[PDB]
């Protein structure tokens, strides 16, 4: 019984740990995801700046 | 005691569930506003019927069930239908912005958002039951919701419950009534993630379902409406041992005991007779030897495989309505014969049971009422085949990364499609070694 | 609970934009004055997703009109159902674009976009729950092409996590108004290819060819091809703006139809121009799409079917099992079941059934084959560069759009030679 109880709480563990696990690399994964889309963008307002700016030199 | 809550996931597990506990209702004269006048023990009691309804002090008798939609459209028609007054509103649990036929959103991105508050009103019907024996969680394959909500959902009850009895009803996707590519994606994912969490799933493929209405209703273009009558039948028979009482009842844990020989072969192949239309059943009554010989017909399946081509490990007959041993006996003496392999690791024998509560039709149906039916649950390394049709449409997407982008973008990873897939593979492989000779 | 905020910019995208609007008050039962006059519950069941209810059971579309010059504006405003607009929602400039797509992007349409974005985020904040955008805009003119990609780029980054639709039209030199016009395609699919989810091609050149050959019109205005616009556009929208279970909202039509980022402009079709069989057979033929491509050169990634009226749903699916059975050569095998059906019980203005066809074919490489010749039959010239490096710009950024509408056809013709073994 003592067998038993540790094979169900080793499975509980187990689960909670590669739940946590995902949830934290799949927040990781979307963060990164958003955050290489911002960065693209953002470089397309620098890219407008100095377009702008070419024009003021001219 | 014994008591069983049922979840109730994304469109298709809600839709099921509206036919599931109407026709609950029906067999135990459960009126839409709760009250069940046959019953004198106000406010609670042991009857069998209390296992799936929990009773207020003011003689409404409750479904043990929780409904979950990421989006409110189908769970709203429930809060505003005909038994909106059954459930209590914290029952009824819904987002606002669905999964979008994505395992991903459905599983982290749109799901975390709500599964606490899932897991809490789940809770609260826990702590109702004097003994809670377990879980029915009623999904699709090929939604988000269902496939992604429903894999965080279940992972989170193993945690939560520990290894208490969770069995699936899960909708296997065809094309006839599909709403998304991806289904195949979402399909392997969401089996890959809950075959640890899951104790036995019964898989129903909407397209043998889909000829079932066509070929024995007469129906040229069945919708849901007629999927979901016709699935609730085979759920009441599977859950009739639960709810009612009798001499020769036989407890689905009991029939539990020889469908699962292994914790991964767990997918028994569902069979249900007579569906028949009620022109047809005028004048025409289907006796004991005639419904058990549609459970062998493969074209009564509830999914579509052929167990003739393969071996049985368990074969189970769930009687309802009139039907005596006597019958049954003479009945499977004519089968063993004009039919049966079994693998050499396992006895031969039909194990029966008979509820006598006859079944129950819900008004303006298309099924006619007939005074027995009988629902087989077998084991048979056939089901495997329905694993290979989906296993092959996920390959032909996945060699070329279609619609990957989808699912990485939500955060996932090509690991996942990878691992998920293997567990597949070794699933189609432990199909086929349980099925060859001993040595 | 599931809003759509639309957004015209540009002459084009504002006269398609306005026609737009008259055919689906018309179809929700919605007057010039906001008001519902209509006969079935079915038409304000999703009326939200375009709609906005006001004051006095109003219903105001949830509309943004755009533009570097108040004359187009101004017609809409005097035009039918120009008082339904809300007039606050009115963003227009006075210098103008002068089709350079430069000065929609850059300079002119720069100045501009800021107070757009303010109107933006005032539709968006009241939404209960976004779905997304979409715009309607040329590609060859200055405003549209211009500062439409600009506003998709802006708005992409304080929603980078909502459905970015356009409709966009293609220039084509049987409507041409001017020479630049391969300029601004170039410029503006280079745009659409990495900041949009899902886009029409509505083709000029196919609008032209329709009203020419099959409604025979020897001098078609854009007047008739504006007709045909409006039927594509009240068709793909119709699963959006309807109580139904197939691609009913952006993000489920894109997980349908885009198996690959990049590879996300959809080549519409109509019919008719009755029975299912034969609006089947018309909705697959080449004749009705409205971009210029054959579909038989190429193959159907994935498909987009959509029946409206009163029709016998078994029939349709089979004509629908029928089509491809009979054309499977055509549908990637390395994409099963690829093809989805709906059908809506209302029908459009004045048919008893009609059939709409969103397609990604590979085929619609050779739209892209088209103005990039047109491109390079002027950029090897250094043809009217002089409007774009005046405004700041360099050859470095028209090369890169080159490549990058090169990169497209490429890919086009990756996956439309690659088999399942
Ligand atoms: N038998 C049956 N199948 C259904 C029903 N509703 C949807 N389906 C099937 O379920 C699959 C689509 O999954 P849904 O349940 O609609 O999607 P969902 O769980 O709500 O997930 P999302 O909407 O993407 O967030 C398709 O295979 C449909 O054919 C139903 O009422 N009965
Ligand atoms: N189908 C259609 N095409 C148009 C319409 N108006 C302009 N176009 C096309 O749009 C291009 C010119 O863009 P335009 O809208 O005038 O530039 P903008 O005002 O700066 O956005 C040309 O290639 C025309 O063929 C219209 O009402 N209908
Ligand atoms: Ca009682
Ligand atoms: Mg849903
Ligand atoms: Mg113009």
């Amino acid at each position: 019984i003592q067998k038993a109880i540790e094979e169900n709480n080793n499975f509980i563990k187990m689960a909670k740990e590669k739940l946590a696990q995902k949830m934290e690399s799949n927040k990781e994964n979307r963060e990164a995801h958003l955050a290489a889309m911002l960065e693209r963008l953002q470089e397309k307002d620098k890219h407008a700046e100095e377009v702008r700016k070419n024009k003021e030199l001219k | 005691m014994r008591e069983c809550i049922s979840i109730h996931v994304g469109q298709a597990g809600v839709q099921i569930g509206n036919a599931c506990w109407e026709l609950y209702c029906l067999e135990h004269g459960i009126q839409p506003d709760g009250q069940m006048p046959s019953d004198k023990t106000i406010g609670g009691g042991d009857d069998s019927f209390n296992t799936f309804f929990s009773e207020t002090g003011a003689g409404k008798h409750v479904p043990r069930a929780v409904f979950v939609d990421l989006e409110p459209t189908v769970i709203d028609e429930v809060r505003t239908g005909t038994y909106r007054q059954l459930f209590h509103p914290e029952q009824l649990i819904t987002g606002k912005e669905d999964a979008a036929n994505n395992y991903a959103r459905g599983h982290y991105t749109i799901g975390k958002e709500i599964i606490d508050l899932v897991l809490d009103r789940i809770r609260k019907l826990a702590d109702q039951c004097t003994g809670l024996q377990g879980f029915l969680v009623f999904h699709s394959f090929g939604g988000g919701t269902g496939s992604g909500f429903t894999s965080l959902l279940m992972e989170r009850l193993s945690v939560d419950y520990g290894k208490k009895s969770k069995l699936e009803f899960s909708i296997y996707p065809a094309p006839q009534v599909s709403t998304a590519v991806v289904e195949p994606y979402n399909s392997i994912l969401t089996t890959h993630t809950t075959l640890e969490h899951s104790d036995c799933a019964f898989m129903v493929d909407n397209e043998a379902i889909y000829d079932i209405c066509r070929r024995n209703l007469d129906i040229e273009r069945p919708t849901y409406t007629n999927l979901n009558r016709l699935i609730s039948q085979i759920v009441s028979s599977i859950t009739a041992s639960l709810r009612f009482d009798g001499a020769l009842n036989v407890d689905l844990t009991e029939f539990q005991t020889n469908l699962v020989p292994y914790p991964r072969i767990h997918f028994p192949l569902a069979t249900y007779a007579p569906v028949i239309s009620a022109e047809k059943a005028y004048h025409e009554q289907l006796s004991v030897a005639e419904i058990t010989n549609a459970c062998f017909e493969p074209a009564n399946q509830m999914v579509k495989c052929d167990p003739r081509h393969g071996k049985y490990m368990a074969c189970c007959l769930l009687y309802r309505g009139d039907v005596v041993p006597k019958d049954v006996n003479a009945a499977i003496a004519t089968i063993k014969t004009k039919r049966i392999q079994f693998v050499d690791w396992c006895p031969t024998g039909f194990k029966v049971g008979i509820n006598y509560q006859p079944p129950t039709v819900v008004p303006g149906g298309d099924l006619a009422k007939v005074q027995r039916a009988v629902c087989m649950l077998s084991n048979t390394t056939a089901i495997a085949e329905a694993w290979a049709r989906l296993d092959h449409k996920f390959d032909l997407m996945y060699a070329k990364r279609a619609f990957v982008h989808w699912y990485v973008g939500e955060g996932m990873e090509e690991g996942e499609f990878s691992e998920a897939r293997e567990d597949m593979a070794a699933l189609e492989k432990d199909y086929e070694e349980v099925g060859v000779d001993s040595v | 609970m599931r809003e759509i905020v639309h957004i015209q910019a540009g002459q084009c995208g504002n006269q398609i934009g306005a026609k737009f609007w008259e055919v689906i008050s018309d179809e929700h039962g919605i007057d010039p004055t906001g008001s519902y006059h209509g006969d079935s519950d079915l038409q304000l069941e999703r009326i939200n997703v375009y709609y906005n209810e006001a004051t006095g059971n109003k219903y105001v579309p949830r509309a943004i009109l755009v533009d570097l010059e108040p004359g187009t504006m101004d017609s809409v405003r005097s035009g039918p159902f120009g008082q339904i607009f809300r007039p606050d929602n009115f963003v227009f400039g006075q210098s103008g674009a002068g089709n350079n797509w430069a000065k929609g992007h850059y300079t002119e349409g720069a100045e501009l976009v800021d107070s757009v974005l303010d109107v933006v985020r005032k539709e968006s904040e009241s939404c209960d729950c976004l779905q997304g955008f979409q715009l309607t805009h040329s590609l060859g003119g200055g405003t549209g092409s211009g500062m439409g990609t600009l506003l998709i780029s802006k708005i992409r980054e304080e929603y980078p996590d909502r459905i970015m639709n356009t409709f966009s039209v293609m220039p084509s030199p049987k409507v041409s108004d001017t020479v630049v016009e391969p300029y601004n395609a170039t410029l503006s699919v280079h745009q659409l290819v990495e900041n949009t989810d899902e886009t029409y091609c509505i083709d000029n050149e196919a609008l032209y060819d329709i009203c020419f050959r099959t409604l025979k019109l020897t001098t078609p205005t854009y007047g008739d091809l504006n007709h045909l616009v409006s039927a594509t556009m009240s068709g793909v929208t119709t699963c959006l703006r309807f109580p139904g279970q197939l691609n009913a909202d952006l993000r489920k039509l894109a997980v349908n139809m885009v198996p690959f980022p990049r590879l996300h402009f959809f080549m519409p079709g109509f019919a008719p121009l009755l029975t299912v069989p034969e609006l089947t057979q018309q909705m697959f033929d080449s004749k009705n799409m409205m971009a210029a491509c054959d579909p038989r050169h190429g193959r159907y990634l994935t498909v987009a079917a959509i029946f409206r009226g009163r029709m016998s749903m078994k029939e349709v699916d089979e004509q629908m099992l029928n089509v491809q059975n009979k054309n499977s050569s055509y549908f990637v095998e390395w994409i099963p079941n690829n093809v989805k059906t709906a059908v809506c019980d209302i029908p459009p203005r004045g048919l008893k059934m009609s059939a709409t066809f969103i397609g990604n074919s590979t085929a619609i490489q050779e739209l892209f084959k088209r103005i990039s010749e047109q491109f390079t039959a002027m950029f090897r010239r250094k043809a009217f560069l002089h409007w774009y490096t005046g405004e700041g710009m360099d050859e470095m950024e028209f090369t890169e759009a080159e490549s990058n509408m090169n990169d497209l056809v490429s890919e086009y013709q990756q996956y439309q030679d690659a088999t399942a073994d």
